[PDB]
């Protein structure tokens, strides 16, 4: 079963350097090509970088030749993004995808992308706070960066009518977004809530009850 | 220049006596701190040996032996440490220096006032005089006060007295200067050292041979580190600990030992070590690293260490002689060497005993590999029916962190080869190049040895090669194409740069760019394939790059983006050619 | 280097409707073209392969045809689930260029909004800072106008809204407005009210709390 796993990714100052890998899995990457594609936030698809690791052929985009280089482990299945000299016009969520075999050159396999954010600010934990409340109820998660965090409740048991919010970005530099519920007003009192925050560009996690 | 090596030869002839006196003025001119062994040996009567005006301190043993010249200038020679010693006993080894006749008349070492460890060995030295004056006990350390000392006083001529400027009778010679200053035996108390009786002419503890004052910067010499004119016990450690929680911090002061210095940086062709110290060699559970720069560190092995490929004169090799058919296999996929190689005669003649055959041609070519020699490369002998040295055509550095005899790098001697053929050796780290006695050699004048070169007390003795009037005159030249005629033999691939292009390794004036089967791209001044699926093009370029998507136009289909032979017949993919010769998928599932 | 434009950016089309989306090529890319689905912060997915071929596992309500240059994306019978961004994609020569994309909004029934809101938690309001929060739950369509007011008191620029993207089945969104102050602020009155005008409430809807 054909899978691309990216990791490396998270927060690097601008000029620094950062170098994400994607793990192929259920196929010999010798066989097809290795894009990086790229998507900067609310924005489109940029193709970034091709390898053919049979040979180690290579092929950039005109934005990123002379700092990416694209490389490919062919006895670990897994492929490099070096990127050097990062700017801030290069955060975005890098994915790696496949080209499908030897006539077949539509990307049919993606990994699900890891986001590199180039920034001269430092990591902040989050802080958690409970929304108290048919009834609604959910948890403020507050002052972080960067991003992502990923909220869910009840270690994932409860999904059905959870709304995460996008993040917003204030004036302080730092973000935060609300995590809801909504549940039938029988049940508080009676069954646990808790949500279960992590943002682990801070290595913090929080299970916060209310 | 301050610091140079030292010798290992002892008392063997050199083998190249024409350029013997030029290799010591290339080590010794301006050095005033030889890091091994002092040896002058086999020294004519009229042998200019002004280089050695500077020497302070040498650090191993002096040996000065089989001479005719009548005086050797060391009258600044003031501390032998003998960390090695001659004959596994002696600091200062004076012999059989003689037979107006030749011979050293006068050792004149005015300077001497220390000998941390070793004895003294002055024998069979007919025109010597003075050398049953010295008291020698002055001169040894403290320590080293029960050191042998066996001193032949059998001459061939008569001494005139000490000057009467000695009134202990005590000289190095017949002139005023040559007293024996004694800064041991006189000092008030129990020091070490005094420029006087008075106790306040006492030199400070860490002082060697003497002072021109109390302090630890008026020291003559210091017992143990020269840390920027003060002499100390220890060089300053690169990490210093907090006090309260014992982390490790960067000492802003910190320094590496490099001899009896301590220095900010190791110097160049030397490792630098966790534990602060300037080596030649790792310590044994750590590995090689190298650094963005050329920097070369000793780091510990995280883990098991790998294997690495010694080489003579090191580990499992460290006894052996040459390499032969017995330990040829030893090299086998090595593209670094730590040792030596050396290729004796009897390299070529094999062991009947266990019927293993004389070492073969064909079986060096198991050194193509070979990029980096850390210690030296010593050939003697060499197959006939070879050219040159091209089984190292990939060879990029000897380091020569070993010497063969403590000098040379490189040596070639004897044998029958043509041109060299080190097309890649870019880097002779340190040590000299000596090339003498290979009667057919050309293509000698024509390498840039200062480029291979890396500090001034190199360079290249040479003797006995073949003239190159006559090389030129047989048309024994560098290619038209090497650039700046720099050459490793005959031909278009011996040029150590190459003035138009590359193909392969052979230079060329142009690519087939515009003309030519098969047609080529150009990478850095390299001609490289285009794709074989590209359709060649009259009056233009036939591709960009090396592959199939590359192409100006394809030759037969096209299965978009990438000129194809055939339309291809995880989905399992059966495609067919459009009219206009691209690939579409077929319509059955 | 060949270019892909999309056209349009964006389009608003009911459930069961026929929805085209085209991309023009910048020069002959024969074939060579394939499209895209994209949901939010999830990796792109395969949908058609050389210009007119469905992708194995695709709903067969996804179609491709070409004409010249001009290449189009059909969706036969809009289904909620299919709420994307949708790109286009040329590989007949390298490098492969995207499109720009053409994000799909499902247009549903009005659906009004549920209110709540909930004050700063104990726990905040001892770090000197109170976060007020409001929240409309599963309204359609999108604009709604939330505003403030401590003690009926208008306020601006205090204040942030965030909006999730288009649920999948229902099709509605969630919006939530976060009102900020300072521990001294937020002492100096008592009663704070978040009120919202949506198209599916007659009447603006008021809800507050009194501290
Ligand atoms: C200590 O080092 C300095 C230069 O680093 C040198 O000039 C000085 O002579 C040294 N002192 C002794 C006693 O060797």
């Amino acid at each position: 079963e054909v899978q691309l796993v990216e990791s490396g990714g998270g927060l690097v100052q601008p000029g620094g350097s950062l170098r994400l890998s994607c793990a192929a899995s259920g196929f010999n990457i010798d066989d097809t090509y290795i894009h990086w594609v790229r998507q900067a936030p609310g924005k489109g698809l940029e193709w970034v970088a091709r390898i053919y690791p049979t040979n180690g052929y290579t092929r950039y985009a005109d934005s990123v030749k002379g700092r990416f280089t694209i490389s490919a482990d062919t006895s670990k299945n897994t492929a490099y993004l070096q990127m050097n000299s990062l700017r801030a016009e290069d955060t975005a969520v890098y994915y790696c995808s496949r080209w499908g075999g030897d006539g077949f050159y539509a990307m049919d396999y993606w990994g699900q992308g890891t986001l590199v954010t180039v920034s001269s600010a430092s990591t902040k934990g989050p802080s958690v706070f409970p929304l108290a409340p048919t009834a609604a109820l959910g948890c403020l998660v507050k002052d972080y960066f960067p991003e992502p965090v990923t909220v869910s409740w009840n270690s994932g048991a409860l999904t059905s009518g959870v709304h995460t919010f996008p993040a917003v970005l204030q004036s302080s530099g730092l973000y935060s977004l609300s995590s809801v519920v909504t549940v039938p007003s029988s049940s508080l009192g009676t069954q646990t809530y808790i949500c279960n925050v992590n943002h682990k560009p801070s290595n913090t996690k929080v299970d916060k009850k209310v | 220049t301050q610091v140079c090596t030292g010798t290992d030869m002892k008392l063997r002839l050199p083998a190249s006596p024409e350029t013997h006196l030029d290799m010591l003025r290339h080590l010794y001119q301006g050095c005033q701190v030889v890091q091994g062994n002092l040896e002058l040996t086999y020294l004519p009567t009229n042998a200019s040996l002004s280089f050695l005006q500077d020497i302070q301190e040498v650090q191993g043993y002096v040996l000065i032996a089989h001479n005719q010249v009548r005086q050797v200038p060391l009258q600044r020679l003031r501390i032998v440490r003998g960390t090695q010693l001659f004959e596994d006993n002696y600091a200062l080894a004076v012999l059989d220096n003689g037979d107006s006749p030749g011979g050293l008349r006068e050792l004149q070492l005015r300077s001497l006032t220390e000998i941390l460890k070793g004895g003294v060995l002055i024998q069979r030295n007919p025109q010597l005089c003075y050398q049953d004056t010295i008291l020698w006990k002055d001169i040894f350390h403290k320590n080293n006060q029960l050191a042998l000392t066996l001193i032949d006083t059998n001459r061939s001529r008569a001494c005139h007295p000490c000057s009467p400027m000695c009134k202990g009778s005590r000289c190095w010679g017949e002139s005023s200067e040559d007293c024996q200053s004694l800064t041991r035996t006189v000092c008030a108390g129990g020091c070490a050292r005094c420029k006087g009786p008075l106790p306040t002419d006492c030199c400070h503890e860490q002082c060697a041979a003497g002072c021109t004052g109390p302090k630890h910067s008026d020291c003559l010499a210091c017992l143990h580190f020269n840390h920027s004119g003060i002499c100390e016990l220890h060089c300053p450690a690169l990490v210093t600990y907090n006090t309260d929680t014992f982390e490790s911090m960067p000492n802003p002061e910190g320094r590496y030992t490099f001899g009896a210095s301590c220095v900010t940086a190791c110097p160049y062709n030397y490792l630098s070590t966790d534990v602060g110290s300037c080596t030649l060699v790792c310590p044994l559970h750590n590995q090689e690293v190298t650094a963005e720069d050329g920097t070369q560190r000793c780091e510990k092995c995280s883990k098991p260490c790998a294997r690495v490929c010694y080489g003579l004169g090191m580990e499992h090799l460290r006894e052996v002689r040459a390499v032969t058919s017995a330990n040829i296999q030893e090299f086998a996929g090595c593209k670094k060497i730590f040792g030596s190689l050396a290729f004796l005669p009897e390299s070529f003649d094999g062991d009947p005993a266990s019927n293993t055959a004389p070492l073969q041609p064909e079986q060096l070519q198991v050194f193509e590999t070979l990029e980096e020699i850390t210690g030296y490369l010593y050939i003697s002998a060499w197959p006939d029916s070879l050219p040159d040295l091209s089984v190292f055509q990939n060879l990029q550095v000897i380091r020569g962190r070993i010497l063969h005899n403590g000098a040379y790098s490189l040596t070639l001697q004897g044998l029958g080869i043509s041109w060299l053929g080190l097309r890649s050796l870019r880097e002779l780290g340190s040590g000299l190049a000596l090339i003498h006695h290979n009667t057919h050699l050309c293509f000698v004048h024509t390498v840039p040895w200062d480029q291979l070169f890396r500090n001034p007390h190199q360079a290249l003795l040479h003797t006995a090669n073949r003239p190159e009037d006559e090389c030129v005159g047989e048309g024994l030249a560098c290619h038209q194409l090497c650039a700046r005629g720099h050459c490793w033999g005959p031909g278009p691939t011996q040029c150590v740069n190459c003035s138009q292009f590359l193909r392969g390794q052979e230079c060329v004036e142009e690519c087939r760019v515009l003309q030519g089967l098969p047609r080529e791209y150009v990478n850095a001044r390299h001609c490289l394939p285009c794709h074989p699926e590209c359709q060649p093009q009259n009056g233009s370029v036939t591709c960009f790059g090396p592959e199939a998507d590359q192409c100006v136009a394809c030759a037969h289909y096209k299965d978009p983006p990438f000129c194809v032979a055939r339309c291809p017949s995880y989905m399992p993919i059966w495609k067919f050619p459009d009219e206009e010769g691209a690939c579409q998928p077929c319509p059955i599932n | 280097d060949i270019q892909m434009t999309q056209s349009p950016s964006s389009l608003s089309a009911s459930v069961g409707d026929r929805v085209t989306i085209t991309c023009r090529a910048s020069q002959d890319v024969n074939t060579a073209v394939a499209w895209y689905q994209q949901k939010p912060g999830k990796a792109p997915k395969l949908l058609i392969y050389s210009a007119d071929f469905l992708y194995s596992g695709v709903p067969s309500r996804f179609s491709g045809s070409r004409s010249g240059t001009d290449f189009t994306l059909t969706i036969s019978s809009l289904q909620p689930e299919d709420f994307a961004t949708y790109y286009c994609q040329q590989h007949y020569t390298t490098p492969p260029t995207f499109g720009q994309g053409t994000k799909v909004e499902i247009k549903r029934t009005v659906a009004a909004p549920s209110v709540f809101i909930f004050p700063p938690s104990d726990e905040q309001l001892k770090s000197g800072t109170a976060s007020v929060v409001c929240l409309l739950n599963n309204f359609y369509p999108r604009e709604a106008k939330v505003q403030w007011k401590v003690d009926n008191a208008l306020q601006s620029g205090n204040s942030q809204e965030s909006v999730t993207e288009q649920d999948s089945k229902d099709s509605t969104y969630s919006l939530s407005s976060t009102l900020t102050l300072s521990k001294a602020d937020y002492e100096k009155h008592k009663v704070y009210a978040c009120e919202v005008t949506h198209q599916g409430l007659s009447s603006p809807v008021t809800k507050s709390f009194n501290r």
